[PDB]
């Protein structure tokens, strides 16, 4: 039903004016909500890990992928509410947070390309869908074209995505040159013994992984995440991560991988010690993505990782989405707005935040202790259930390096708190205009999932016991 | 496999060690894609199937749309800055 | 009256321990092709590519 | 208005005022982090396509 | 119990409406009807999750 | 008769030669013209292997649309370029040589499946045996290669043609949406 | 001749508690067997999109002041709401063919209709204008496509001979 | 003890030496991508080194695993210092 949305939408956007664009996104927001509500019941198809293959050995549908599908729709309902709703009714925030005409077009085409990977069985479905989502990230980066940094970032992202698309294509055709086959379904655990498919499947994994931000090739993605504006970057950070990783976690082609294990160690090291002496908030906030994409590369080495993965996915997605939404709200309280596309940059700009909207600091605290892994919060059971899979399966040096990486990464997480709970000379006493009710309810909902979401751990596991076993 | 691998590796190193302009980087990308095509088309001929030819005729179109998208990205890059640097972006 | 309410809780926890050990065994158990691939079309046998087909190419 | 801003390791970090976008600050040599002079600010653009 | 899950999920809804009032720099009881609105919405999510868990237990009972 | 034997090897050498004139040419559009020559060498190799259909698909699509697009860009836009001076790329030369050796050999490695690394490479070179082509009378109609592509793009992989339509749509919408400046 | 499946097929392979009706029902049969609660789901989604847009403006308006949305948006809200209602409708009704929800009402209809085609001396699933290889390929495309209703709409219109059932 | 042991040497294995270690290591790994004027040529030559260097490591590695441990210690020394 994304197809019908795109086909209806681009015809509808061709006829609307510029001033209509905002309200169009509101429509699409509600549309996606009634694809969650009125169409969820398809989970009843997937009892006892019954898997389907649709369109003839082409798309594989299990309930792992159904959950990834539902997660991607939920986060788009959020991101679409960020574009489609005003923050305040000022003359300021209309020229700072304003959608383009064709923005929601590229959004839905991107989600289409990201779903056709997690649902994918074939390799040409994999390649066409990676190409579709890669074009969409090209154009979502370059759509705010009256910005020097965003155009430079779109060009950088074009060439570095072109190399790692031709590396994937070379790995697919290298796999074809030794097996007249397109599926990893053909592998079926006898062939891997008598066939040297190490170097092929590992090179395929790498060419898929370097697009995430794994650490030998991590600098260019941190540059794109700092150069893009503040609304584009909470989408292009989240979507290729969860799409490409839930591809590679579903098909288990790097087990006992020594190369994935080196790159997981190297990722947890230079992500935690990378973002220490840094002063820009999107930088600081983009090396948090490097370490938390490091905790996934561990699970690639695993067999049977579908609990640790999915729980830590929706953990990172809610925590991610919430900490980006908080520093949208701190823009009213800063004393200095530069750079219209990216209005808050330096992390010392949110300094007096406890004396002006103290419960924004309560919100910020609750989400940032969840990144560290504090046990009343939902981030801790995510790190816990990763640890239960790492220690089960023989990765003992990986585990202590995970722990040292978590301890180093707590420093620049707590730097946000250190800066936020400080004295400020000039405090706000009263504000005329207040924040959007339907948009601040989303942040309150995203906290109450993080705070009081350890409640349902038991229920989820029992539901997890039925539909995946 | 010699012609496709040699086109791919020489085009790849010409892309990497490009410091002189940017249109050499685009055309090194396209010559890479040609090399991956050549390797696959030979594997289709040697294995007696259209299967790799199916992936070939799809990746022809995807190389095309990659050119169209990325060269519009370059025109966007050039719009604000009336010259393209020699050292790169 | 307190030792019996001990034993009720310990029975209720050994039930969960056996429940977990079972549900961990149920994962590593191998699965049929009709359950782990498409239910409809339960054979892996192809007969694929039939236009100019040669008799004797079956095995 | 702190005496010394902090930088997550106790280092000294620059407080970013409006006064960091000049001609000498333009095209300095540095990593892409810890850097002022953005390319997009309403005093650096100054009728950018007129 | 079905009832305690309803009351507690409605309590989660009261918490979301409270925290959403108080980010806005409003008083607590600013718009009192929205407490009812959010409480019934999050209670409905409690309805859904409880019924899915009922059905999953009933599937586990039929495997004997 | 045996003058017509080394053709494939000639094209390989010729293709090698063409890439050195692509990466080292003073004018840009002269090097893009050498790339057009490399497409022609590719289409020579594709006729030469037995795929006469593809050669004309390359001349139609790559030469006639993608290269025309590239030349059309280079005309009315500004691109600085520096010449291949010895002083700026002599520092690159050792990593060039190391990467030539490693990437070439390791590209030649995965066509083969012995556990011993040296046996992987030598199987790359043992091709001098001549395949025997036998006439089988089992096919009754002139299904060419393009007919079979049109049967498999349209029945077995119709969804890939349809997701491909979404990609071609995106290739329309994108360049437009960048270069509009609506109102 | 145009009725041989030439395949091996799972036989009465129930997807839940309840016995299956089809492995993919034809579009005509799904539109025939849907309950009045299903047309209620369609009507619910036709009404929920314009009321949802007017609601979501009444929460926080676009231009600072509350006005109603234009009829231009209400017309497209009605259309996309009928689209959501039909997608939910088709998915609900196809679940009863697969045997994952209650289908005791529809199973008697299928006993009756498969008994009526035997008395009328015609094919059990339809004469179709396709060669049997194209019927098999077309319904390998259309098999179990109600999963993945989130990505793309796909339906069955081919009268192909296999539906996961004996005889 | 209160100066040379308690506040001297237990802080060098404690919070006062770890700050200096992480300061140096972070300064090195941030200045790793510093030098080049063009980001594109730097990242495009950094994609080359890895798929070269990882491949050479795996060549060394299946023969003997003991002779690749110091190689990785030295790569960590050059990356982080
Ligand atoms: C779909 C819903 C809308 C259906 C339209 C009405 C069709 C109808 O009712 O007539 C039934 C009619 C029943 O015939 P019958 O007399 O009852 O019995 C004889 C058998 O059908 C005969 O079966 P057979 O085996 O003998 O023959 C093989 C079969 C061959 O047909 C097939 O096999 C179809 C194969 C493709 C299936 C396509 C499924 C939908 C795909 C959507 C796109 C996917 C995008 C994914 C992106 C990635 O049938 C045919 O030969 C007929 C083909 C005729 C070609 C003309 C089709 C015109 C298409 C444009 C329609 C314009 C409508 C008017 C304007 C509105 O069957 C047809 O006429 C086939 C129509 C095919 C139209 C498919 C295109 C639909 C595109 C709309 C999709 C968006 C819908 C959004 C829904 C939202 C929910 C999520
Ligand atoms: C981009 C543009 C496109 C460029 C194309 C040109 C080149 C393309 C090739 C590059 C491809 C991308 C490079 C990717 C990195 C290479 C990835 C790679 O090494 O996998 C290696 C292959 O183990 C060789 O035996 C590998 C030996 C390879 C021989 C080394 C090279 C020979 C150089 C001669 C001088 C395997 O990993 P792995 O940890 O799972 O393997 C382990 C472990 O090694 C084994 O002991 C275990 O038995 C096995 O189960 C597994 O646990
Ligand atoms: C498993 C977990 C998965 C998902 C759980 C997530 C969310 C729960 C789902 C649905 C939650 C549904 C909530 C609907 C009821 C919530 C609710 O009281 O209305 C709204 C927010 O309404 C949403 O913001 C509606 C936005 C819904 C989007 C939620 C996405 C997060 C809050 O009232 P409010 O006093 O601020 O609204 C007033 C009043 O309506 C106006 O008349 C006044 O003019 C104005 O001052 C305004 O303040
Ligand atoms: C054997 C070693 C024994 C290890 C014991 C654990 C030591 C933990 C530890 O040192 O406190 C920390 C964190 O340091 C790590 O990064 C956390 C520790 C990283 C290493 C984890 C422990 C290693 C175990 C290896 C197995 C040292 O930074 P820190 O806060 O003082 O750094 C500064 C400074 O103290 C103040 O003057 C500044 O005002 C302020 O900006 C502040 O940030
Ligand atoms: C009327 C329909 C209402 C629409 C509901 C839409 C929800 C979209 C949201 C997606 C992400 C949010 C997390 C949802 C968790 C579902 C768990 C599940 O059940 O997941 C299980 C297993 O999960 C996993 O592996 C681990 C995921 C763990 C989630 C961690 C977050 C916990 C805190 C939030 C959950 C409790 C909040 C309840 C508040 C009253 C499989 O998924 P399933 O196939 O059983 O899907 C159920 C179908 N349901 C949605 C219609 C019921
Ligand atoms: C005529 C139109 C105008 C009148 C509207 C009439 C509509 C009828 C229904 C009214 C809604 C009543 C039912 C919901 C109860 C909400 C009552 C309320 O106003 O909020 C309770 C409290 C703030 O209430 P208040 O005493 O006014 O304090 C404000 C200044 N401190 O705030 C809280 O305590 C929230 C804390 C919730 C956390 C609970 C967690 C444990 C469960
Ligand atoms: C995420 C967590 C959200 C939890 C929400 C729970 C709701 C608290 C209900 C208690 C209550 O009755 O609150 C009423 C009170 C009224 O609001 P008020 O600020 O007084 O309005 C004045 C208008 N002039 O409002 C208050 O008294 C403020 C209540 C806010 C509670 C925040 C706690 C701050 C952090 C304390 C440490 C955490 C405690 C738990 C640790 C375990």
């Amino acid at each position: 039903m994304l197809i019908l949305a795109i086909i209806s939408l681009i015809t509808f956007v061709s006829m609307s004016k510029l001033s209509d664009n905002r309200a169009i996104i509101r429509l699409i927001n509600i549309y996606l909500i009634l694809v969650l509500v009125l169409d969820s019941f398809l989970y009843l198809l997937f009892l006892n890990n019954q898997t389907y293959t649709v369109m003839g050995e082409l798309l594989i549908f299990n309930s792992f992928t159904f959950y990834i599908d539902m997660l991607i729709y939920f986060i788009m309902i959020v991101i679409s509410s960020l574009y489609g709703y005003n923050l305040y009714n000022n003359n300021l925030y209309k020229t700072l947070f304003e959608p383009k005409k064709e923005l929601i077009i590229l959004f839905l085409i991107n989600i289409l390309g990201a779903l056709l990977i997690v649902h994918s069985n074939d390799f040409i479905t994999l390649f066409v869908a990676i190409e579709l989502q890669s074009y969409s990230i090209y154009l979502i980066t370059a759509i705010y074209n009256s910005s020097y940094k965003a155009s430079k970032a779109s060009m950088l992202y074009f060439f570095m995505g072109g190399i790692l698309s031709i590396l994937i294509a070379y790995s697919i055709n290298t796999y074809y040159s030794v097996l007249n086959s397109y599926t990893l379904h053909s592998l079926d655990s006898l062939i891997i013994n008598t066939l040297d498919l190490n170097l092929i499947l590992i090179a395929l994994s790498l060419g898929l992984l370097f697009k995430i931000g794994i650490a030998p090739l991590h600098k260019w993605l941190i540059s794109i995440y700092e150069n893009t504006p503040i609304l584009i970057t909470i989408y292009i950070s989240l979507i290729p991560k969860i799409s490409i990783l839930s591809y590679l976690v579903l098909s288990n082609i790097s087990i006992n991988s020594l190369v994935i294990s080196i790159l997981a160690i190297l990722t947890l090291l230079v992500g935690s010690v990378g973002g220490l002496l840094q002063i820009k908030i999107k930088r600081l906030l983009a090396f948090s993505g490097l370490t938390n994409a490091g905790y996934m590369m561990l699970l690639l080495l695993l067999n049977n990782n579908e609990f640790s993965y999915l729980y830590y996915i929706t953990q990172y997605s809610i925590s991610h989405l919430a900490i980006f939404m908080i520093i949208i709200f701190s823009i009213y309280y800063i004393n200095y707005i530069n750079n219209q596309y990216n209005p808050i940059i330096y992390v010392n700009q949110l300094k007096g935040l406890i004396h002006d909207n103290a419960y924004l600091v309560l919100s910020m605290a609750i989400v940032v202790f969840s990144f560290i892994g504090i046990p009343p919060l939902l981030g801790f059971f995510g790190k816990l259930n990763i640890l239960m899979s790492i220690l089960n399966n023989g990765y003992y040096f990986i585990s202590i390096v995970l722990i040292v990486a978590s301890l180093i990464s707590a420093l620049y997480y707590l730097y946000l708190l250190n800066v936020s709970i400080q004295d400020k000379n000039n405090i706000l006493i009263n504000s005329n205009e207040t924040v959007s009710s339907v948009l601040s309810y989303i942040l309150s909902s995203l906290i109450i999932l993080i705070t009081f979401g350890f409640i349902y751990n038991s229920l989820i596991i029992d539901i997890f016991n039925v539909y995946f076993n | 496999m010699f012609i496709g691998t040699i086109i791919l590796v020489l085009s790849f190193l010409g892309f990497v060690f490009n410091r002189r302009n940017i249109i050499l980087a685009f055309i090194c990308l396209e010559t890479m894609l040609l090399g991956i095509n050549l390797i696959l088309l030979r594997n289709s001929v040697l294995f007696d199937d259209i299967s790799g030819s199916l992936f070939a005729i799809v990746i022809i179109i995807l190389a095309g749309v990659e050119s169209a998208i990325g060269l519009s990205l370059l025109v966007s890059y050039y719009r604000l800055r009336g010259v393209i640097n020699s050292y790169g972006i | 009256d307190i030792l019996n309410e001990e034993a009720k809780i310990v029975q209720a926890l050994n039930n969960q321990r056996e429940l977990t050990i079972k549900m961990h065994e149920l994962k590593r158990e191998e699965k049929d092709y009709a359950h782990s691939y498409s239910p409809l079309f339960s054979d892996p046998v192809p007969q694929g590519g039939s236009i100019g087909k040669a008799p004797g190419s079956s095995r | 208005q702190d005496p010394i801003p902090s930088g997550a390791l106790g280092q000294k970090v620059p407080h970013v005022d409006e006064s960091h976008q000049d001609l000498l600050f333009r095209t300095s040599h540095m990593v892409e982090d810890l850097e002022t002079y953005d390319e997009d600010s309403p005093i650096n653009t100054s009728d950018a396509n007129t | 119990a079905l009832f305690t899950s309803l009351v507690g999920a409605s309590g989660l809804g009261f918490a979301t409406k409270f925290l959403s009032n108080k980010i806005r720099l409003k008083p607590a009881g600013y718009y009192p009807l929205g407490y009812v609105f959010s409480g019934v919405a999050w209670a409905g999510l409690g309805l859904v999750l409880h019924n899915v868990h009922q059905h999953s237990l009933e599937v586990l009972e039929k495997k004997k | 008769m045996y003058l017509t034997y080394y053709f494939i090897e000639i094209t390989i050498f010729l293709a090698i030669l063409c890439t050195i004139f692509i990466i080292s040419a003073k004018n840009p559009m002269v090097s893009i013209l050498y790339m057009i020559a490399l497409f022609v060498i590719a289409a020579m190799y594709l006729y030469l292997i037995g795929l006469g259909i593809f050669s004309l698909l390359y001349i139609m699509i790559y030469i006639g649309a993608i290269a025309v697009l590239f030349l059309f860009i280079i005309t009315l836009l500004d691109i600085n370029s520096t010449e291949l001076s010895v002083k700026s790329n002599i520092r690159d030369l050792p990593l060039v040589l190391i990467s030539l050796i490693v990437l070439t050999i390791s590209g030649l490695m995965i066509y083969s499946n012995d556990s011993i690394l040296i046996n992987k490479l030598l199987e790359a070179f043992g091709n001098d045996y001549n395949t025997i082509i036998t006439q089988d009378w089992f096919n009754i109609e002139n299904t060419t290669l393009l007919t079979t592509i049109g049967n498999v793009l349209l029945t077995n992989n119709a969804f890939i043609l349809l997701v491909l339509a979404i990609v071609l749509l995106l290739g329309i919408i994108g360049p437009i949406s960048i270069t509009m400046k609506h109102k | 001749s145009s009725s041989t499946p030439l395949v091996k097929t799972s036989v009465n392979y129930s997807y839940g508690d309840y016995p299956l009706i089809d492995a993919d029902p034809h579009f005509k049969r799904v539109v025939g067997y849907m309950r009045p609660s299903d047309y209620g789901v369609i009507g619910l989604a036709t009404a929920a999109l314009p009321a949802g847009i007017c609601f979501a403006e009444w929460l926080d308006p676009v231009k600072g002041k509350f006005a109603r949305p234009s009829v231009k948006f209400l017309r497209v809200a009605t259309m996309l709401g009928f689209a959501v209602g039909f997608g939910a409708a088709y998915a609900r009704s196809s679940l009863r063919f697969f045997g994952v929800t209650e289908n005791a009402r529809e199973y008697k209809k299928d006993e009756a209709q498969m008994a009526a085609r035997k008395a009328a001396g015609l094919e059990p699933y339809g004469t179709s204008s396709l060669t049997p290889e194209l019927q098999e390929i077309a319904a390998k495309n259309s098999a179990h496509s109600i999963a993945g209703l989130f990505i793309f709409p796909w339906f069955n219109f081919v009268n192909h001979p296999y539906h996961g059932r004996e005889q | 003890i209160a100066h040379h042991v308690d506040k001297g040497s237990l802080y060098r294995l404690g919070p006062v030496g770890i700050n200096r270690l992480l300061n140096k290591a972070s300064y090195n790994v941030i200045n790793l991508s510093s030098n080049t004027r063009s980001s594109l040529s730097m990242n495009s030559m950094l994609i080359l080194i890895t798929i070269v260097s990882l491949l050479l490591l795996v060549l060394v590695m299946n023969v003997n695993f003991i002779i690749v441990i110091p190689v990785l210690i030295s790569i960590l020394y050059i990356l982080f210092s």
